């Protein structure tokens, strides 16, 4: 009765309003790259390093 | 950071401590030492050499060598009286 009468109007007479994706971006965090592999490079290549550490600390063993 | 290389570089442990000092003396000294002596000399057979073998032994302090030695001075002198009256 106004079950129907309510139901009716609801429906019928308006529905959802605007509203746009582009509008939602501003409120999410959104996808961006992983930048850098993050490569790491070779350290103390040759024996300039070996040289080095054996005149260096001539301590010995005890 | 890859470990560093001290533990394995030994040869100023070489004369690092005191008994290496030590080491070089008697791998040296005992090496050469022989298993007894040479000779304590004792005798030899010079017919007085058996005078120091029978009192002038290592272990000789008796006085016997003294009283005979004494008693040729004795023997000396002596015999001199008689050669001045």
């Amino acid at each position: 009765n106004v079950i129907q009468d309510l139901y009716l109007r609801e429906l019928k007479d308006t529905k959802l309003a605007p509203s746009t994706l582009q509008d939602a971006e501003g409120n999410v965090k959104p996808w961006n790259p992983p930048q850098k592999p993050n490569l790491p490079e070779l350290e103390l290549q040759g024996p300039e390093a070996l040289k080095a550490y054996t005149e260096q600390n001539v301590e010995t063993a005890h | 950071v890859s470990t560093l290389i001290p533990p394995k570089v030994v040869s100023s442990k070489n004369i690092g401590s005191a008994p290496n000092a030590k080491r070089i003396a008697n791998v040296v000294h005992f090496y050469k030492s022989l298993p007894q002596g040479p000779a304590p000399a004792i005798k030899a057979n010079t017919r007085l050499a058996r005078y120091k073998a029978k009192y002038f032994d290592g272990d000789n302090a008796s006085g016997k060598p003294l009283w005979h030695f004494a008693l040729g001075i004795i023997a000396f002198g002596y015999s001199m009286e008689y050669y001045f009256h």
